RNA sequence: AUUCAUAAUAACUUUUCGAAUCGCAUGGCCUUGUGCUGGCGAUGGUUCAUUCAAAUUUCUGCCCUAUCAACUUUCGAUGGUAGGAUAGUGGCCUACCAUGGUUUCAACGGGUAACGGGGAAUAAGGGUUCGAUUCCGGAGAGGGAGCCUGAGAAACGGCUACC
RNA sequence: GAAACUGCGAAUGGCUCAUUAAAUCAGUUAUCGUUUAUUUGAUAGUAUACUUGGAUAACCGUGGUAAUUCUAGAG
């Protein structure tokens, strides 16, 4: 899962790592706090991927609504579908109707998901046609 | 003309979508400036809000950064090399953003021959030795000698960056958006990027 | 064709009607701005040399610079060019002209009098007009009598008559650019501001200054006692 | 639609006008300017609707363009000036000074105030950062802008504004036990003191109140506005009422205590 | 919550702008020179803030229909990297790559004698029906499309072309 | 105090409901994803000058077309 598997080099941008200072031989990497009490995952620190999408190793930020929902499909690179299921309320008949909504988010490589977990999604700027939510917290399920 | 609009996609489920309105001008977009390498030619567009963009047709000359050594020169770009985008713009030498260019080497080794007083290149040629070693011990003053010497140590360059200075063309990549500012602007390739370039380059 | 011909000179202006087509055989072929000698044209035309200037043909569509016709185009008009003029802002037309070459469907053909040859012109070249104002920028005054940069512009000014029954007077242009003791007053006015400005402005910092520093030690103090 | 709307229809102007219904299709709609559109009242209102000075919009022109109005110390000629909290409306001719306070009600009321205390605002403080050349400042609730800032002013204090120089007197820290007046929402216009500040990060902050009669009620921060150091104690003069609320059947009983 | 505000270094630019503008009054200083000075305003102009606004945007909520069960991906469909374009995000578009995306919890398709809502009538309760139309939002100016100007329009009591 | 150059407005309003079925819209969000005339506050001493040019309209005059809120020479 090497880094560097594009045309162009991956790199933080503007985090500059100078060849000539002395040693300590290894890139500087930035990483931020995203806030509302979720932690930065230790991969994200001490980490080697480059992921502009990344809440914590890059440039979007959290802001918005928080949302939860089980992971249904991991079929694509660096992006999950989650579902959301809940109950809506027929006032006629007094009762319940089962209703669900599907919701694609970028998934940081700090995190690992596979189908079955639960997941909690922060909202973030427009980083796709359909994804407009990124995963900050997984549960293993 | 070219609209931005999201409303001629399919849905995320693959449903058509019925038309809603006509065009709006606040949704357009403009044909690509496709920079190349010639006289300078920029022409202005009137933008959103009165503002002004500048769509460089032909540039000659670029400001081009050298990261490790903190100093930036106005040097003259030599072709482009790689494209990470499309090959094409390599083959017709279209500049764009991250484009990898050859620049001329000439500012870069009078600011660094004057800084630190010493040479670039490692090529003994037949001319080109004559240079280095008058180089080497020139017309200088005492204070500028010693100041000098407290600037060597931190004079020596990475071997990669260095063995390039015997052409006179350093590698480098387009930071600026010429399309859009005009300008082409860019930095000295250094690192593990300029190994990695290198690498793609000899393929 | 007729020909509107005119003399800059004196500013002088008439038409003369010439229904003989083989007179006007030399200006066939010629675009506007070509000059053209008047030997062929008629008799009286003998050693006149004139400059074809425009013209309207047998619809009295106007003749356009750069159209390389002798025959009508469509052109989309836009502000400054000739032919048109803009009714809103940004607002373009699409408008008939005529080409720049002159051929045998013109009604008339401009004319401007290069050079007089020999004889005279009935109305034209035998007569002047007056210029119908007088300079009226300080310095346009100045070049205009040659004055240099130390006369009363003021009393070298023209001077129109004017009359009302009996009581006639004067009319004098008003002089643009005239430096006045008002002009100087505002002149002196602007930099008095800008420099008051700079001084409030220093004296602003400076009271921060004072400010962040007798926190800042009584800051070190106020530590200094825990 | 293809650019910035220019009027107001009447149905749609602010509940707090008191506009009546069927005087005409129109509002008068507030310019741009220092207070929001809905939550200012522009001064062919004040002069025409509330003082009764003026019969129409048109007396309100005439009597604006020979300088007699002032808001905030400056004659100003526009007819539909979006006057908003705090204002200071000035009538020089005859001799007259006017603050623009809600009252528990919920409007603008009419208060007559004195010449010395028409001569400060209060203004609550929205946001501080530095601007160019490092300099500091911090922006009210009226746009304004004052360079070089006490270094402990933050947001939602108070300033005491000096209407001639534009200057910051003094300020109110926000803290616990701070008279204080809502700004929104259902309790507009009544005063009380600061009991406890609840904070929601990315959420919205609720601060619980108590007025004079002790009945506590909760609010918005963005909807406080401190008015005063401690109880009893405010540093601008308040409506006739005092900024306390009563029930129906308490209004009633005083309606007719002083009718009947 | 930030690579925010702000500051600094090195340079860069078909070098942005730091007042060749106007009206009233005209006073003050004596080293009296057509000297120096200076009051109230008009119109300007850079950046930030503010206000009036726009543009995109999260969540949830629509009538009938299976005599519509699979749909989307040729020619963007779902996602990734780089670029271009835009005022700006975004397959918005391009190049390369992966094979994804929606669906009996009704997708997709078809119909609507469908602009949506605030609301209206009836009304034990629960419900049923109406809402083109005084207010709010959207869309259009015979039908399409393309634009100039302008802060703002794909404007039609603006232009261009075709029917 | 006409004309005309310059500036601003003419993108508000008023009308209608054809298109439109996750579209519009409603209530809630977001811009740490942007543009913003105008208003209101602030805001710039920067490393020939007692004040630069030369057009052009209005105006005069010569006019062309059956005809248009067409306009052309020339001063």
């Amino acid at each position: 899962l090497t880094v560097q598997s594009e045309r162009a080099f991956q790199k933080q941008p503007h985090i500059f790592t100078n060849p000539k200072a002395k040693a300590n031989k290894k890139t500087k990497r930035w990483y931020k706090d995203v806030g509302l009490g979720f932690k930065t995952p230790k991969a994200a620190i001490e980490g080697s991927y480059i992921d502009k999408k990344c809440p914590f190793a890059g440039t979007v930020s959290i802001r918005g609504k928080i949302l939860t929902g089980t992971v249904v499909s991991t079929k694509m690179h660096r992006t999950i579908i989650i579902r959301r299921d809940y109950l809506h309320y027929v006032p006629k008949y007094n009762r319940y109707e089962k209703r669900h909504k599907n919701v694609a988010a970028h998934v940081s490589p700090a995190f690992r998901v596979e189908e079955g977990d639960v997941v909690t999604v922060g909202q973030c700027r427009p980083i796709s046609k359909t994804v407009r939510f990124n995963v900050l917290k997984v549960s293993a399920g | 003309g070219i609209s931005r609009d999201s409303r001629h996609k399919r849905s995320a489920t693959g449903a058509k979508r019925a038309q809603f309105r006509k065009k709006r001008k606040f949704e357009l977009g403009r044909q690509p400036a496709n920079t190349k390498i010639g006289p300078k030619r920029i022409h202005s567009v009137r933008t959103r809000g009165g503002n002004q963009k500048f769509r460089a047709l032909r540039v000659e000359t670029g400001n081009f950064s050298w990261g490790s050594e903190g100093v930036s020169r106005k040097t003259r770009i030599a072709g482009v090399v790689y494209h990470p985008s499309n090959n094409e713009l390599v083959r017709t030498n279209t500049l764009t953003k991250s484009a990898v260019v050859q620049i001329d080497a000439t500012p870069f080794r009078q600011w660094y021959e004057n800084h630190y007083g010493a040479t670039l290149g490692k090529k003994k040629g037949g001319a080109h030795a004559a240079h280095a070693a008058e180089v080497a011990d020139a017309k200088r003053s005492r204070k500028v000698e010693r100041k000098l010497a407290a600037r060597s140590g931190a004079a020596a360059i990475e071997s990669a960056v260095d063995s390039q200075f015997g052409s006179g063309r350093l590698y480098a990549v387009i930071s600026s958006r010429p399309g859009q500012s005009g300008r082409c602007d860019g930095y000295i390739l250094e690192g593990e990027e300029l190994a990695f370039y290198l690498r793609r380059l000899t393929a | 064709m007729k020909l509107n011909i005119s003399y800059p000179a004196n500013g002088t202006q008439k038409s003369i009607d010439i229904d003989d087509e083989h007179k006007l055989r030399v200006f066939y072929e010629k675009r506007m701005g070509q000059e053209v000698e008047g030997d062929s044209v008629g008799d009286e035309f003998k050693g006149y040399i004139f400059k074809i200037t425009g013209g309207n043909d047998k619809q009295g569509f106007p003749m356009k610079q750069g159209v390389m016709h002798p025959t009508r185009v469509r052109l989309l008009l836009s502000k400054g060019h000739s032919c048109y003029r803009p009714r809103r802002t940004g607002e373009r037309k699409r408008k008939s002209v005529r080409g720049c070459i002159v051929a045998q469907d013109l009604s008339v053909l401009a004319l401007s009098i290069v050079k007089q040859g020999d004889n005279e012109i009935e109305g034209l070249t035998d007569t002047t007009v007056p210029k119908r104002l007088g300079p009226k920028r300080a310095n346009h005054i100045r070049k205009f009598f040659g004055l240099t940069k130390e006369d009363d512009v003021r009393d070298f000014v023209v001077r129109r008559e004017v009359t009302k029954g009996d009581k006639t007077y004067t009319k004098a242009p008003k002089i643009q650019r005239l430096v006045t003791p008002q002009t100087l007053q505002r002149k002196r006015a602007l930099k008095a501001k800008k420099v008051k400005n700079a001084q409030q402005q220093r004296d602003a910092a400076a009271e921060y200054a004072q400010l962040l520093a007798k926190r800042l030690h009584e800051r070190k103090e106020e530590r200094a006692e825990i | 639609a293809r650019g910035p709307k220019k009027h107001l229809k009447r149905l749609a102007a602010p509940s707090h006008w008191m506009l009546d219904k069927l005087s005409g299709t129109y509002a008068p709609r507030p310019s741009a300017g220092p207070h929001k559109l809905r939550e200012s009242l522009p001064l062919v209102v004040f002069l025409r609707n509330r003082l009764k000075y003026a019969l129409n919009g048109r007396e309100v022109k005439a009597i604006m363009m020979q300088q007699h109005v002032q808001v905030d110390g400056k004659v100003r000629t526009d007819t539909t000036y979006p006057a908003g909290f705090m204002d200071v409306i000035t009538l020089e001719a005859t001799n007259e000074h006017f603050r623009l306070v809600y009252d528990v009600k919920g409007k603008f009321a009419v208060h007559r105030i004195s010449a010395e205390e028409a001569a400060y605002k209060l203004g609550k403080v929205k946001k501080v950062q530095l601007g160019k050349k490092g300099v500091p400042y911090v922006v009210t609730h009226d746009g304004r802008t004052i360079r070089y800032p006490d270094p402990l002013i933050r947001a939602n204090d108070t300033v005491k504004i000096d209407l001639a120089t534009g200057k910051i007197d003094d300020f109110i820290k926000f803290d616990t036990g701070r008279l204080v007046m809502v700004t929104g929402g259902r309790n507009l216009g009544r005063v009380g003191v600061i009991v406890h500040r609840e904070k929601h990060e990315g959420g919205f902050d609720l601060v619980h109140i108590k007025d004079a009669l002790e009945n506590t009620f909760v609010t918005r921060l963005s909807n406080v506005f401190v008015i005063g150091t401690e109880a009893g104690k405010p540093w601008v003069s308040l409506p006739k009422g005092k900024g306390i609320k009563l029930s129906i059947s308490e209004e009633r009983d005083r309606r007719r205590a002083q009718q009947g």
